[PDB]
């Protein structure tokens, strides 16, 4: 995938501190860069994993990590975030980024969910009164049909599968060339019961929701802020 | 977007859904609602600058305040974008919400659409508290609830 830089506030009081939190980063499977800032409590992480990660390995040696900002390298175009989450077992966290004006860096991870294919969409509205069931349909601008991500005539909210692993834990990042970051602003960003068949399945449901059954989370698609920009 | 919607949650028994509408191009905004559990009195009432919560207030940043201005009540002149005063909650903790606001907009630069809004413990001061967290938080206290902003139909 693209590049990405994930500004985290780690508190490092002392210089031995500083070397434990740059040894758990520098030399692992996707990190380019790694960025300590002593006086600012400020870690930059040039990255192809997920935030999700590069917090856990940063948590992972004693002191805490916050995830501040979201860029890629010098103007933020922007970023964004939705916490899953109602009734059920389901919760997570997916962050957007707009990476170029022409391309959306789409990325999270998701538990408690049943082993397999779980259809992810951007519905229309972000109104939760009625948990996921008061946020319309997907999400269709244009007024296409439905289809997967490799189909051209899609609904821009049309994000195709999201597969769980025996744990439940379901990780992914993907870039989208339709979707953009504020365009979808205040809209929901939902999770399905069940596979989406991206308009392929020959059901009456196929070239409307894809026939992934119900939903099962679903969170309003936040602002989040850029690099730098929430001191 | 001509409407938008908020469901503040929390940890404690507070919690509400609130109203926004907006018939006119960057016109008066109807704010609506009813927010539940609250303690009797005045309750600071503000929007924050990120709708992302996945550390609180600290991700959601400061007051939304695209003007660089000082914290105020919703009537001053000098004010945060975000600074909706006080809701006041009756004797059985239920504050019905009902606010026109001009500063606000649910298009352009004082969008509020995807930002998080906050049911504050204390009061909010208004900015006339004498000193420099009067000036940036208005001293409400702690966030008993709160939730995002999103878009309605
Ligand atoms: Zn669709
Ligand atoms: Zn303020």
């Amino acid at each position: 995938g693209t590049l990405a830089t994930l500004e985290f506030a780690v508190q490092m009081t002392a210089q031995s501190a500083v070397d434990a939190v740059r040894k758990s980063l520098q030399g692992v499977a996707g990190v380019q860069d790694v960025e300590v800032h002593l006086e600012d409590q400020m870690v930059l992480v040039h990255t192809t994993l997920p935030s999700q990660e590069v917090q856990a390995l940063l948590e992972g040696t004693g002191r805490q990590a916050v995830l501040k900002g979201m860029g890629s390298g010098q103007q933020n175009l922007g970023a964004a975030v939705a916490i899953l989450g109602g009734p059920g077992t389901v919760q997570g966290v997916v962050r957007f980024l707009q990476l170029t004006p022409e391309r959306c860096l789409i990325e999270g991870t998701i538990d408690g969910l049943e082993p397999g294919l779980h259809g992810l969409h951007v519905h229309q509205y972000g109104d939760l009164t009625n948990n996921c069931n008061s946020c319309g349909n997907h999400f269709n601008p244009d007024g296409a049909s439905h289809g997967g991500p490799q189909d051209s005539d899609r609904h821009r909210g049309d994000l195709g599968n999201v597969r769980a692993d025996a744990d439940g834990r379901a990780i992914f990042r993907m870039e989208d060339e339709q979707l953009k970051v504020w365009d979808v602003i205040g809209r929901s960003l939902i999770i399905d019961e069940g596979e989406d068949d991206l308009g392929r399945g020959g059901h009456p449901l196929s070239k409307i929701t894809g026939n992934s059954g119900e939903r099962l989370a679903c969170g309003i698609i936040a602002r989040s802020a850029g690099l730098f920009q929430n001191p | 977007a001509t409407k938008a919607v908020c469901v503040l949650k929390g940890d404690g028994p507070v919690q509400g859904i609130i109203n926004f509408e907006q018939k006119e191009s960057n016109g008066p905004v109807k704010v609506w609602g009813s927010i539940k559990g609250l303690t009797e009195g005045l309750h600071g009432f503000h929007v924050h600058e990120f709708g992302d919560n996945t550390a609180g207030a600290t991700s959601a940043g400061p007051h939304f305040n695209p003007l660089s201005r000082k914290h105020g009540g919703p009537k001053d002149e000098e004010r945060h974008v975000g600074d909706l005063g006080n809701v006041t909650a009756d004797k059985d903790g239920v504050a019905d919400v009902s606010i026109e606001d001009s500063v606000i907009s649910l298009s352009g630069d004082h969008c509020i659409i995807g930002r998080t809004l906050v049911v504050h413990e204390k009061a909010d001061d208004l900015g006339k508290g004498g000193n420099e967290e009067s000036t940036k938080t208005g001293n409400a206290g702690s966030r008993l609830a709160a939730g995002v902003i999103g878009i309605a139909q």
